[PDB]
C-alpha cells in the first residue's frame, strides 16, 4: 500500500467511502498493526471477574488475551500464548485459577502471566530471562465498569482517548452511585461482514426494522446526534415518548429509565433532567469496536476475523441496585430484541452478510459509496452536549468521524 | 438431568408413537413455515429456553450451561412468543426479506411420566439443517428436554417446558431466526 | 402438501414398523452400493421427482418449487430409471472412476392410507452424507414424499411416486450421481 | 503481474497452456476486469422474464445483477447493489416487481434500478444526484431469445463481437418462424475449478463418456468445427446418424430435428439440407461464459467464483411452436442427461474438480499443458461455413482460439 | 454383511423399541460425558472396531475395509478399554483440557437375531457431531454393525461386538477422541 | 521475500524462532519449491506394494504422485497428472494395474507412467513427443524398506543425504537379517498446523502427556539426543527401564525388544549391546517431513497442505520374522496409542491446532519463539554414536539443527 493512497480511501469532506477499506487482504493487516494493536479495546465489564484468581478469554484484535483478577484486585491482560512454542496458556473460556500451566511442556505462569517456572532451568536454559519470556502484557483500564486494554506503551491514557465522549456513557454506566453490573453470560456469534460495517452502523436509521417494533406492541421524532473531536467515537438518541416504552424494553424498563425515584434522583448525578430521564432510546459507538445502547443495555465488542468476518460478543449490564424484577426485565428484554435471536439483531445481520457477499464482485468494488448525509449541521458548543452536536439526529456525521479517525489511525507511525 | 440419572424405561409403545409422531408433526410446521400453527402449540405457560453454552476445563463441566438468572439464547414467555409470532407474521406480509430452508431430524426420544396425567418429561436428539439464499448453510444439533401436556387438539398436546441444549460453543451461523 | 393439511394419524403400530424398516432397507441397499437390488423397488409406474427450489421473497413462498412441466433435478420414468441402472451397472464393468461413500438417515416417517388396499402416503425427513476420494463431503437434507404399493416381495413394498423435497437453493455439490 | 509475461502464458503457434492461468489469484482478478467487465455475458432468455415488471437476478462475473422487463418491454440491466452500504436491492431469484426498494436505509428505486426516492432529502443530502447515486447499469442486447450484457460503455456492439459466430447459433435459435422459448427453471451447481476449464471443454471428446451413452439404448465419425475469426468463440459438430438418436435425447427428438415438416421446412430459414436436418450433436462456444448444445438445446452461464471455483446455470430451450410431446422430450432427456444429475455431465464435474486439485501442487503447475492437437487444418473459405473451419473434426482449434482471445482481452488496455 | 444379505425382518416392537432405547440411552450417556457409566455396557469380551477405509476403483469395492491382520481405526479389548477409560477419567481429574461437545443421532436400526437366548445382531445409521473450542466441528456418519448381549443389569443390554463403519476415507477431523 | 531476510527468519547462535515461518503464504510457496521440490520424501514401505504393477497413490509436497511396483520389481515414481488437461491418472489410493489410462481423454500410459499411446495420432498431433508429453518422474531409491522419492536430478544421492543418520534408522529397520514389513493399512488424518509444528516435534518431551502413560499400567531419566552434520535430521532415546515396557507397549513387545534371542541376536547386527536391548522409547525424524518411532514403531509422512495445515499419513513396521503373536501386539499397541485415536497423540493434535489459531493474530506473530534449549551440550565424536551428541537428552539441538538446515534450504539457488 502507501501513506499517500491509503488515504485516498476515504473523502471526508465530500462523502466518498471507498468499498475495498470493506475487503482488502493488506489493508486488513495493517487495521490489525495501526489500529487494534494502539488503541483501546473492550474485553468486558468487572463484574465478569470479581474474586480474585477469575479469568475469561476474549480478543484484542486477532490476538486471544487471558483477563485475570489479581490478589490485589487489579486486573492483568496478557497474551494467551506460552512463548516456548506457541500454545494456548487458558483453555477455558472463563474459570479461577491459582496459576497458569502450559499443558505443552511445563512452563508455569502466575496469575498475572509470568513466566515464574520451567522444569529443570537447573539442566538447561544457562540463564533463561524470565521476564523477556513471559507472554506480552497489555495496559489495563477501566471505564465505571468497563474493562479495557491496548498494547501500545505509548498510547494515550484512556480517559485522554475517549474525551468528551465520557458524557455519553455516564447515560448508561454512572446513573447511581453503585455503578453497574454486568448480568452473566456473554452471546456470541459469526457474521461474515466487515467489522467496520458492525461498527458504523450497526442500526442506523438513527426506514423499517419495522416487524421487530410491532413485536412488542400488543395490537417523525426529535433527537440529536454527537461526533467526537478526537477519536472516532459517536452517539446518538432521542428525546420523549414510546419507541424505548411500547416496542424495544416495555413498560416496566421504561417506568424505571423516565420516571420514579431511580431515574429522577439517583439519574441526577448527570445534573441534567431529560440528560437523566427525557433520553430514550441511544446509540455511541467508542471507537474502534465498543458499542453499547443506553437504555436498551446491550453491550458488544467486534471482534475481527477476515477483513470478511466479525464475531459479536455481546453481553448486558444493569444498574448494581436496581430492583429484582427491574434487572430481570433488562435480561429478558435485551435477549428479546437484540440478541443474535432478537426480534431487532437477527435483521441487521442478515444485512451485513449480503453487503460483504457482493462486494467479492469487480465493479462492486470499483465505485464509492455515499456517505454525505446531512453534511454541515453541527454547532460545537451545545448549551448542555460536550464535543460537536448535529441538532437533525439523522445524519452520517458520527459515521464521518468514524472514518475520519480511522483514516488517521491508518496513516500515522507515531501518534498525531 | 433429574429424570434421566436413571434409565427411562420401558413404557408404550402405542405411547413412544404418540410422542415421536407429535414432534414429527412439530417439524413438519417448522420446516413447512406453517408457524401460525406451530405457536399454537406452545402451552400458555410455555417456557421456551436455550442457555448459552461454555467452554470449561473438564473438571468444571458443570459449568457448562448459563443457569435460569443469567443471559440465555432464548428466555420466553408465552407473551413473548405471542410477540416472535407477530415479526414472522409481519415479515410475510409487508417486507422483501427472502423465506428460509429449515429441516429438523428428529430422534433419540426418551418418555418418562410425572406428576399429573397429563404431563409426560421428554429426551430428543436434534440436527437442524438451515439452506437460505443461493448458499449460506450452517448444521446445528443438540438435546431438547420437553415438558408436554395432553391436550384436547388434534395435536394432542401442547409444550409447556421446552430447554435447548445446543452442542454449540459460540453460535455458528450468523443469527438464530428459527425454532428448535 | 394435501394428506398433510392435517396430521395423519394415528396407526400403527406394526405398520409404522414396516414402513420404516422399509425405508432403511431400502438406505442399507442404497449405502452398500447394491443398487441392482435397489431398483427392483420402483414399482413399474414409477414417477421419481426432484423439484429445483428458488429462493423467494416470503408472500411468494408459494412459487418455491418447479411446477410438473419445468425444468427439475430428476423427473424418471420407469424406463429413464432403468437406464440410470445401466450406467452404474457400466461403470462398475468397464471403467476406472472410485466408488463413492453414502448415508441416508431416515427420520419423521408420518403414514396416511390413500384408496386402494395396498397403497399409503408417506412424509419423511432425510440427512444424506455423501463423503467421496479424500476429502470430498457435501451434506444433503430435506423430505421425502413417497407413494408405496404393498407387493408379494421380500421388500413388501414398491416406490410408485417419489417427490424429493431438498433443502437446497443452488445444488451446494458438483454433481447429483447418488439417489435419495 | 505485467503485459509481457502475461503473454508469455500462452503459446499459440506451439500448442503450450501454462497451468497458472487456472489458479492464479491476481491473474484472476485481471480476468474479472479486462474480461468479464468488457465482453458480452448470458444473463438468460427473454422467456425468463415476459410481463412487464418481472426480474431474475443472476451475474456478469462476480457482480451480482438485476435483470428486469420495463414497460416499454425493454430490458434492464443493474448493478444488485444499494450505493449508499452496498445492500442487496432485489432479494429473490425471481419474481415481479413494481417498484425496487432498499430493504436497509429505504431508498427506492425504480423498476430499471434508478434511485428515485430517498426519504427526507428534505433533511439531508443539500441536494442529492439521483443519477450519479443510481446502480451501475449494463449494455443490454439480445440475440434470437438470448439476453446478453456488458458493462463497458466502449465494448463493440454485440453482433460484432459475436461476427459470424450468430451462424452456428442460428443452429438452435433460429430454426423456426416463431423463435424459441426457454423451458422454465434453471438448475444450479458448484463445481470447484477454474471458469476457463469449463468453457473449453466441456465434454471435447468433440475417448470414453462411455456408460452415459449405454444408458439411452436399450440392448469412426465424419464431421467439422469452427473457430472464430475474433472474438475466441467456436463450435463443433457432426453430420447423420445415431448418437443424437440412439443415445442422448432418443426417437422422438430426433425424428423432430432431422426429419418431418419441422426440420425439413422451418429449418430451410437456414437456406441448406444437413445444416438443418443432417447436423446431429453440436458444441458451440460464445466467450467467454456462454455455452449451448444445438439438437440437445441445454444453455448454460460458467458463473466464476474462485479462480478455483464455478458454479453452473443452466437452463432448456425448445422451439416456441414445436408440439407438446416434443417440448416435453426436449425436457425429460435434456435433464436425464446434462444436468447436474445427469448420466453424461455428472461425470464432467468430478473430471474438472481433480484437475483443479492437482494444481494445488508445485510440480503440477510448473510444465504447460499440450494443447496442439490437429494443428494447421483450417482453410478459412468453406462452401458453406463462415470463419475458418476443421474438415477432421478431433482438433484443438477453437480451444486455441479461446485461449487466444483470452489473451488479447488480458493484454489489451483499450480495445485491439 | 453375512445377516444382512436379506431383509431383517420383521420382529417386534417391543424389542424393536427395546433395543432403541439401549442406543438412545447409550447415547445420552456419551454426549452427557458420562463415560465411567459407558464402559460399564461392554462386555468383557467387547471387541470394539473400527476398520480404515480406502477409495477404490468401482471393480473394488470390495477392498475398502481394512481386514482383522491389519491396521485400524479401533481395535480394541476389554483390557484396551478400561485402559481408555482410564485416559478419561485422568484428564477429568489432574488436567486442563477442555471438555468436548457431541451428539450422536441414532438411526435405522435393524434386528436379527442370532444364535443364544440372548444375542441379536444390528445394523443402524450414525451421525455425530462434535463441536469443541469456539469453532471447531466435524461430522461424522456411518454404520454400527454391533452384537448385544441380553443381561440383568438395569441397562439390559451389554456390547460384544461393535464395528464402526465410517463414510470416510481419509480422517477429516483432527483427531478421534470420542466413542461412536 | 529475498535471501537477506529470509535468513533473518532464524537466529541459530541464540534460539530464536520467527513464528511467521508458520503462517506465511509466500514463504511457503518457496518451501514447496526449495525444500520438498529437492529434497527426499517418504512414499512409504516397499511391503506395501510387493507385486509387479501394484500401486499406491501418496504426495511429494502437494503433487500427487503415483507409486507403481515394474516388472522387474524396480519402483517407479511419476506426477499423477495427464499432461493434457491435468485429469488424475491414477484414481484410486492403492491396487494392481496392467496400465494406466486417463479418463478423460484416452491418453494411455504404462506401468511406469509413459505415455505409450494416444488415440488417433495419425489424425492430429504431426509427431508427438510421447516421452516430452508423460508425466515427470521422481529419483526413487529406498532404504532398507523405507521407499523416498526426489524430483531434483542434481539432488545429492540419498544415503549421502542420510548421512550418519542411517545409523539411527538402523535402530528400526536392520534390527534382523529378514528386513521389515509394514502391517497393511494406512491412518490419515487432518490438523490444521504448520507441517514444521508437527516435525519438530512431534512430542518432545524427549512435563505432561500424563494420562496417556496411565492408560497401560494397570494399577528421571537417563539418554541422549543426536543431531545430524549436514541434512537436519535428529533423534532422541533413552537407557533402560518402564516407559517402553510399561505404559506404551506392554509385556510382550517389550520382552521381545530388549531380551531374548530376537533383541540379543539378531539385534547384534548393530554390534553393540544397548545399541540393540538397552534402547527403549526412541524420536528420530528425516528432514524434512519423515517420522517414527523404533521401539514403538509409527511411521509417518506429515503431507503440508497450508502453512496451516497437515496430513497424517502412519503405517506401522514389524520385523518382517517376528513372531505371528508380537507382530500383532506391535498393530495394537501402536494403534492404541500413536494413532489419530491412540492415547498418547491424539493429544499433541489438539495442541498444535491452538499454536497455529493463535497465530491468526498480529501481536502473536511479531515475537520470536525461544528455542534455546540446552545450548553447546555436544561433543561430536562419542565412543558409540555418529554426528553430534548430547549426553542430556532434554535439548531442542536436534530442533534447533532442523530449522537450521531449513534455513540452508530456503536460501540456496544450487545445493551448498
Ligand atoms: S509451548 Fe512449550 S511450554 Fe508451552
Ligand atoms: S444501503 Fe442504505 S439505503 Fe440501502
Ligand atoms: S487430460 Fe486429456 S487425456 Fe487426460
Ligand atoms: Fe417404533
Amino acid at each position: 500500500w502507501n501513506t499517500s493512497e491509503i488515504e485516498a480511501l476515504f473523502d471526508e469532506h465530500a462523502g466518498r467511502i471507498d468499498p475495498r477499506i470493506y475487503t482488502d487482504e493488506d489493508l486488513y493487516q495493517l487495521e490489525l498493526e495501526r489500529v487494534f494493536a494502539r488503541s483501546w479495546l473492550l474485553l468486558g465489564h468487572e463484574t465478569q471477574i470479581r474474586k480474585p484468581g477469575d479469568y475469561i478469554t476474549t480478543y484484542m484484535g486477532e490476538d486471544p488475551v487471558v483477563v485475570v483478577r489479581q490478589k490485589d484486585a487489579s486486573i492483568a491482560v496478557f497474551l494467551n500464548q506460552c512463548r516456548h512454542r506457541g500454545m494456548r496458556i487458558c483453555r477455558a473460556d472463563a474459570g479461577n485459577a491459582k496459576a497458569f500451566t502450559c499443558s505443552y511442556h511445563g512452563w508455569a505462569y502466575d496469575t498475572a502471566g509470568n513466566l515464574v517456572n520451567v522444569p529443570y532451568e537447573a539442566e538447561s536454559f544457562a540463564c533463561l530471562n524470565k521476564k523477556e519470556w513471559s507472554p506480552l502484557k497489555a495496559r489495563v483500564e477501566t471505564y465505571k465498569g468497563l474493562i479495557f486494554a491496548n498494547w501500545d506503551e505509548n498510547a494515550v491514557d484512556l480517559d485522554t482517548y475517549l474525551g468528551e465522549a465520557k458524557f455519553y456513557m455516564d447515560h448508561m454506566l454512572d446513573r447511581t452511585e453503585a455503578g453497574t453490573e454486568a448480568i452473566p453470560g456473554v452471546q456470541k456469534w459469526v457474521i461474515p461482514c466487515n467489522w467496520k460495517f458492525a461498527a458504523e452502523q450497526f442500526c442506523s436509521d438513527m426506514t423499517s426494522h419495522l416487524s421487530g417494533i410491532l413485536a412488542g406492541l400488543p395490537e417523525p421524532t426529535v433527537g440529536k446526534q454527537y461526533r467526537a473531536s478526537w477519536g472516532g467515537h459517536g452517539s446518538g438518541f432521542y428525546v420523549g415518548d414510546p419507541n424505548l416504552m411500547l416496542a424495544i424494553m416495555g413498560p416496566k424498563v421504561t417506568s424505571y429509565w423516565t420516571e420514579g425515584p431511580a431515574s429522577e434522583k439517583a439519574a441526577e448525578r448527570l445534573g441534567s433532567v431529560e440528560r437523566g430521564s427525557k433520553l430514550m432510546v441511544e446509540h455511541m459507538t467508542v471507537f474502534p469496536t465498543c458499542s453499547f445502547l443506553p437504555g436498551i443495555n446491550t453491550v458488544r465488542t467486534w471482534h475481527p476475523r477476515g477483513p470478511n468476518e466479525v464475531e459479536v460478543w455481546a453481553f448486558t449490564v444493569v444498574d448494581a441496585d436496581a430492583p429484582d424484577d427491574i434487572k430481570e426485565e433488562f435480561r429478558r428484554q435485551t435477549l428479546r430484541t437484540f440478541s443474535a435471536g432478537g426480534v431487532f439483531e437477527q435483521d441487521d445481520g442478515e444485512n451485513w452478510v449480503e453487503i460483504q457477499h457482493i462486494l467479492r464482485g469487480h465493479k462492486a468494488r470499483s465505485r464509492p459509496f455515499n456517505a454525505e448525509m446531512s453534511m454541515d449541521q453541527t454547532v460545537d458548543n451545545d448549551p448542555v452536549y460536550p464535543g460537536r452536536i448535529s441538532n437533525n439526529v439523522y445524519s452520517e456525521e458520527a459515521a464521518r468521524g468514524l472514518y475520519a479517525h480511522w483514516l488517521r489511525m491508518m496513516t500515522s507511525p507515531d501518534w498525531d | 438431568a433429574d429424570v434421566f440419572l436413571r434409565k427411562p424405561a420401558p413404557v408404550a409403545p402405542e405411547l413412544q408413537h404418540e410422542v415421536e409422531q407429535f414432534y414429527y408433526w412439530e417439524a413438519k410446521l417448522l420446516n413447512d413455515r406453517r408457524f401460525e400453527e406451530w405457536f399454537a402449540l406452545l402451552a400458555e405457560d410455555i417456557h421456551y429456553f436455550m442457555p448459552i453454552r461454555t467452554t470449561r476445563i473438564m473438571r468444571d463441566s458443570r459449568l457448562e450451561y448459563s443457569g435460569s438468572r443469567e443471559y440465555a439464547h432464548f428466555d420466553d414467555d408465552a407473551t413473548m412468543m405471542k410477540g416472535r409470532l407477530r415479526k414472522i407474521t409481519s415479515d410475510v406480509s409487508w417486507s422483501e426479506n427472502p423465506a428460509s430452508r429449515t429441516r429438523h431430524l428428529v430422534s433419540n426420544v426418551m418418555i418418562v411420566g410425572a406428576e399429573a396425567e397429563g404431563e409426560y418429561e421428554i429426551s430428543s436428539a436434534f440436527i437442524v439443517y438451515r439452506n437460505r439464499l443461493e448458499r449460506q448453510l450452517d448444521i446445528f444439533a443438540g438435546e431438547r428436554r420437553d415438558t408436554l401436556r395432553r391436550n384436547t387438539s388434534e395435536a394432542g398436546f401442547e409444550i409447556v417446558n421446552r430447554t435447548i441444549l445446543i452442542d454449540q460453543s459460540t453460535i455458528l451461523a450468523n443469527n438464530l431466526s428459527f425454532f428448535f
